[PDB]
RNA sequence: GUAAGAAGCCCGGCUCGCUGGCGUGGAGCCGGGGUGGAAUGCGAGUGCCUAGUGGGCCACUUUUGGUAAGCAGAACUGGCGCUGCGGGAUGAACCGAACGCCGGGUUAAGGCGCCCGAUGCCGACGCUCAUCAGACCCCAGAAAAGGUGUUGGUUGAUAUAGACAGCAGGACGGUGGCCAUGGAAGUCGGAAUCCGCUAAGGAGUGUGUAACAACUCACCUGCCGAAUCAACUAGCCCUGAAAAUGGAUGGCGCUGGAGCGUCGGGCCCAUACCCGGCCGUCGCCGGCCUACGCCGCGACGAGUAGGAGGGCCGCUGCGGU
RNA sequence: CCGUGGAGCAGAAGGGCAAAAGCUCGCUUGAUCUUGAUUUUCAGUACGAAUACAGACCGUGAAAGCGGGGCCUCACGAUC
RNA sequence: GUCUACGGCCAUACCACCCUGAACGCGCCCGAUCUCGUCUGAUCUCGGAAGCUAAGCAGGGUCGGGCCUGGUUAGUACUUGGAUGGGAGACCGCCUGGGAAUACCGGGUGCUGUAGGCU
């Protein structure tokens, strides 16, 4: 009882029916597969940054505000 | 092309758009025989790019004017050069025509090789067209008619109103 | 049955042009990548070792991490049903530039240029790029040179 | 011409609840959201449409941080749902709140610190147009059931909490939960 | 002036084009489908004006075929937004009787009255799209001489083609 | 495949345990200033549950095995199945075209001698005669080859220094020449192949003799008198062409066409298009009149398997009325 | 002396390789440990194979560097 | 106008032959005691500076061979989409668009990034 094997036929159709819209682009996509020592770097820099932010961020913008 | 009804001369001048290697295009013309400007200008780009380098892109129509017969009232005889295709292989041709305008030649042109080779006139290119005088007429049938005085009467001439009386008690003469 | 494998039917593709054999040039190396930056992927048969799949062979991505020799590209793979993105690590010997980011880049550049200078001119630049308009209406000149006429040349064999 | 599979609006305009104060607060609040053009009312409108899962019941413990945020001094807080009481929390403020069926619990914490409540119709009574309002909803994704969806809780990044009949040990853990036996993930 | 000195004078391509669908709706590639739905023309039938640039003319040269366009003339212009005129300021289609249904949703750039829509439509400038796309695809009804070889193009002898100057004699039957 | 912006660019300052000549490089964060960035069209995003299906077939084109198949197996698209309607007489896939109930007009494909609506046009040009004519994609029949049957074309060669056909005359000498032999004396053979008077006769185009004789031809000339000869080429027709119940351009029939080729002006009708009425769905809604009711506008209505909503459709019994 | 790969790279072929991935020489087991992510048939599930990292210990050269098996495409196996 | 050291493009810059090279530099070249290695101080390594442009090298030339580019081939072979187009078929023509290569001919044959010595 020899049958069809394969075909790819009438496919394109169901796809184009649903869609074949590309994928959710977002932004701050992932950070998985990232340089390990990369990204502990990054979470160092982002843990040490309130340290010294809060005071010369803070004082620059005074500066710039009586600049401007 | 469909040569339908009664054929138009069209001069169509064109030449390539004006590149930086070189302006001024030699801006060639052409002598088309077409229904409308439309096929006109058609049939132009077709021979202009089985000629030379042009395109229809690359390439413009700087002007397409009707052609009028310098005399519409003189009788006169054409000689038509013919490019045309066979079932076989294609063949070139002279023939010969008498009409009024040369328009008309070409319509009788179109029809006899329509009606005599079964040849479309997808597969007919007309070469050139040019009035000969009398004595260059080599076809008999068109040379039978250049003599003084001709006389022949019209024997046989159909009745053409078959349906106008159509139950009567007449016999058509027919004379 | 038809034999799926990791570089199944690459004879042509995978192979270096002619006359071009031999070791790399150096200033495939010497590029920089950074993240973010879009790059075409270009498989190539002198080295063997992060050489990417035959499927994203001519595709454009961009880039989401950086590498000792390698760079990772967030490729944008159409499969049967829909597109996924897939991270690929790939080696720098098969990865170049793409010009359309610079050349974006430079229009994007040419027109801030442009209109921080005309702003003070007061006059309205058209930046704005646009399809190529119909050609207006133009004078040829014939000057006294009659058209060439052209006739169809008779049949020859 | 064009395909008619998404041409008609999936979404109610009408409460399959039968219960009549619904009723008659639709019957009011559409009046309302229809004359006053205020999206105000529209939005308040189309939450009373929603069923019982698109209207989560909103924490007191909550409702207390989402009043705290500067701003928020003199403005009404309004949840179109149940207000439930936490046991959380020890003081509250003010908390001049309109919402639908006070939990009792929270009625008197409610009442006791002073600040006094109103139901729709007063809401509307008070302010038409829904000016010095607060709209607040409580946590619809934090319900269970959103817990045990995802894409399969077989892909290797599921955290999707598969359906097994009881929890513990020798359900649901040998064959694809461990590198021992079999694959992980 | 030009013709005094011997010398041609092209004018300017026109820059507005009138399409009209002419083959029907099942058996169609997609590739073309797309095209017709993006031109506005979903039924057989119908027409629309289309702004010509270098991305229309391949948009058009795709759906050959399916389409018949031309440059449209003022007076059939006229015709087309008098009788068939039908704008949607919203998400229907109200017919154009008083200047108000138009200055109440174009008026915003100037178009208040149906001469200033005349107007910019066979005048494109800047503001020729909102006032394209605030028209319904003017829904067009069937020609009176009847149209020749419908599945041919118009050079071959059909009509399913680039009709330049005879689309205005099928518009004249058409509307 | 990618890009054609505000998720972008310019500026300043902080963090790093990353790297490191260097305050170097690279990431992260903060702060103020500047959206008009190819055309066309469109409202988008997302969650859950889920029936049926899991034997397919056909067509333009590209292709694998096979001689081939209405055979088997592939790629894109379309169609049937899931589909009615107008033409192909007939019909699964062809050509148009998609479907609520109606009136008017028009049309696609196709057609206008009668079946059967419309050429009953004082239709145009030309081809064709069959004792087997021909008459419209799929589609239901045919090849190589041939025709002094006609109709066109090409390359050529002859002819008033009188051709081509017809009638009539000549058609000789060296030489029954050289190789052969039972006979070859132009005529079964191999190689050759000239010469002289002529107006022309070819070591000879064929018939015939065992050979010689005889007829005849190339060639020249006499009469007539102006066009003619030969080879290819392609349109119709013809031969090629034979199967079994009587019979299939659909039939009758048609030949100054009711056939073939090129066309013109009209006309015929589909559930297609345009206008208008009515019913339903959807969207936008309108009103403080069963609000679960009452209106207004616009666009759309086919459908097996299957999924939903309405029923003031229907049967039985129970609690109220 | 000519010799651009016409030889060889374990084995069927394709790709690739010249102070080389080929032959010879000297030390060596990185063919060893560990957690992730990714590629390939893909339902984007698993096995197999493969890529780039990261964290310790070592080999090698002076060094930059290379190496966590065979120059790459196959050479292999769930529950109990 | 040039070279050396390090390099990008990797024959417009490679191959065979023939001419020129002043001042630096490259090299040829002279010698094995120390560093080093082979049968051989030929090659790799520490000592040079008696001669040379003979060679490499750098320029120029060949109606040179290759390489690049441009005409011709040619709107030709092919190809997207269409037809109730032709043909019995094989195949072909037309409309709308894109458009190849070998023969044949002509032109070129290194340009530059950093440090340095000369006329
Ligand atoms: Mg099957
Ligand atoms: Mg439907
Ligand atoms: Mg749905
Ligand atoms: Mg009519
Ligand atoms: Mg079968
Ligand atoms: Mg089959
Ligand atoms: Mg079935
Ligand atoms: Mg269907
Ligand atoms: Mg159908
Ligand atoms: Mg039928
Ligand atoms: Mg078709
Ligand atoms: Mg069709
Ligand atoms: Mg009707
Ligand atoms: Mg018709
Ligand atoms: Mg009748
Ligand atoms: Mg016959
Ligand atoms: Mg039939
Ligand atoms: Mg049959
Ligand atoms: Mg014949
Ligand atoms: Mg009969
Ligand atoms: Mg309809
Ligand atoms: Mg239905
Ligand atoms: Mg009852
Ligand atoms: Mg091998
Ligand atoms: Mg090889
Ligand atoms: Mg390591
Ligand atoms: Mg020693
Ligand atoms: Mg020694
Ligand atoms: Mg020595
Ligand atoms: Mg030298
Ligand atoms: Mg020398
Ligand atoms: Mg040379
Ligand atoms: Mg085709």
């Amino acid at each position: 009882a020899k049958s069809k094997n394969h075909t790819t036929h009438n496919q394109s159709r169901k796809w184009h029916r649903n869609g074949i819209k590309k994928p959710r682009s977002q932004r701050y996509e992932s950070l998985k597969g990232v340089d390990p020592k990369f990204l502990r770097n990054m979470r160092f820099a982002k843990k040490h940054n309130k340290k010294g932010l809060k005071k010369m961020q803070a004082n620059n913008a005074k500066a710039v505000s009586a600049r401007a | 092309m469909k040569a339908s009804g009664t054929l138009r001369e069209y001069k169509v001048v064109g030449r390539c758009l004006p590149t930086p290697k070189c302006h001024t295009p030699p801006l060639y013309r052409m002598r088309i025989f077409a229904p409308n400007h439309v096929v006109a200008k058609s049939r132009f780009w077709y021979f202009v790019s089985q000629l030379k380098k042009m395109k229809k892109s690359s390439g413009e129509i700087v002007y397409c004017g009707q052609v009028f017969e310098k005399s519409p009232l003189r009788v006169k005889n054409f000689g038509i050069w013919l490019r045309y295709d066979s079932r076989s292989g294609t063949h070139n041709m002279y023939r010969e025509y008498r009409d009024l305008t040369t328009a008309g030649a070409v319509t009788q042109c179109y029809r006899d090789m329509g009606a005599r080779h079964r040849a479309r006139a997808h597969s007919i290119q007309i070469m050139k067209v040019e009035e000969i005088a009398a004595g260059k007429c080599r076809r008999p049938a068109v040379k039978q008619f250049h003599d003084s005085k001709i006389k022949f009467p019209l024997p046989h001439r159909v009745l053409r109103r078959q349906h106008k009386p159509r139950f009567t008690t007449k016999r058509p003469n027919t004379f | 049955t038809n034999t799926k494998g990791k570089r199944r039917g690459t004879r042509y593709m995978f192979s270096r042009p002619f006359r071009k054999h031999g070791v790399v040039p150096l200033a495939t190396y010497m590029r920089i990548y950074k993240k973010g930056d879009i790059v075409d992927i270009k498989g190539m048969g002198t080295v063997q070792k992060g050489m990417p799949h035959k499927c994203y062979h001519g595709k454009t991505g961009r880039v989401y991490n950086v590498t000792q020799h390698a760079v990772g590209i967030i490729v944008n793979k159409q499969v049967k049903g829909k597109i996924l993105a897939k991270r690929i690590n790939v080696r720098i010997e098969h990865i170049k530039h793409s010009k359309s980011r610079d050349s974006f880049l430079k229009r994007v550049k040419e027109n801030d240029q442009k209109k921080k200078e005309a702003k003070e001119k007061g006059t309205w630049v058209q930046l704005k790029r646009h399809a190529a308009p119909p050609r207006e209406a133009h004078f040829v000149r014939t000057n006294g040179k009659e058209p060439e006429l052209l006739e169809p040349i008779p049949y020859e064999f | 011409d064009i395909r008619h599979n998404k041409d008609r609006k999936v979404r109610r305009k009408e409460p399959k609840s039968q219960d009549i104060y619904l009723r008659l607060l639709v019957k009011l609040y559409r009046f309302l959201a229809r004359r006053t053009n205020s999206t105000f009312n529209q939005v308040v409108l189309k939450r009373l449409f929603m069923s019982r899962t698109n209207r989560p019941p909103l924490s007191l413990s909550r409702m207390i941080r989402k009043m705290k945020l500067p701003g928020r001094e003199n403005k009404t807080a309004v949840v179109v749902g149940t207000v439930t009481d936490d046991v959380r929390i020890l003081e509250v403020p003010k908390l001049k709140v309109c919402a639908l069926r006070v939990s009792s619990r929270a009625r008197s914490r409610i009442l006791k610190a002073g600040g006094k409540i109103l139901t729709f119709d007063q809401l509307a009574l008070e302010s038409p147009k829904g000016r010095g309002t607060v709209l607040l909803s409580g946590p619809r994704k934090g319900r269970e059931v959103y817990r045990h969806f995802g894409k399969a809780p077989g892909t290797p990044h599921s955290h999707t909490k598969p359906y097994v009949r009881s929890k513990g040990r020798k359900f649901e853990r040998a064959r694809g939960r461990r590198a021992s036996r079999g694959y992980k993930n | 002036m030009a013709r005094k000195a011997g010398n041609f004078y092209v004018p300017a391509e026109p820059k507005l084009a009138f399409v009209i669908r002419i083959r029907g709706i099942n058996g169609v590639s997609p590739k073309v489908r797309k095209v017709l739905q993006l031109l506005r023309l979903r039924q057989i039938f119908n027409g629309t004006f289309v702004k010509l640039n270098k991305a229309s003319i391949n948009m058009l040269r795709i759906v050959e075929p399916y389409i018949a366009w031309g440059y449209p003339n003022l007076k059939s212009v006229n015709e087309l937004i008098y009788k068939r005129g039908y704008g949607k300021i919203n998400k229907k289609r109200i017919a154009l009787t008083d200047n108000s249904l138009i200055a109440r949703s174009l008026g915003k750039f100037g178009i208040i009255c149906m001469e200033d829509l005349i107007h910019e439509i066979y005048t494109v400038g800047k503001r020729f799209k909102e006032a394209n796309n605030f028209l319904w695809p003017f829904k067009l009804s069937s020609p009176r001489g009847g149209m020749k070889k419908k599945t041919t193009h118009f050079v071959e002898g059909g009509d399913a083609g680039n009709r330049e100057d005879q689309i205005n004699r099928l518009i004249r039957r058409m509307n």
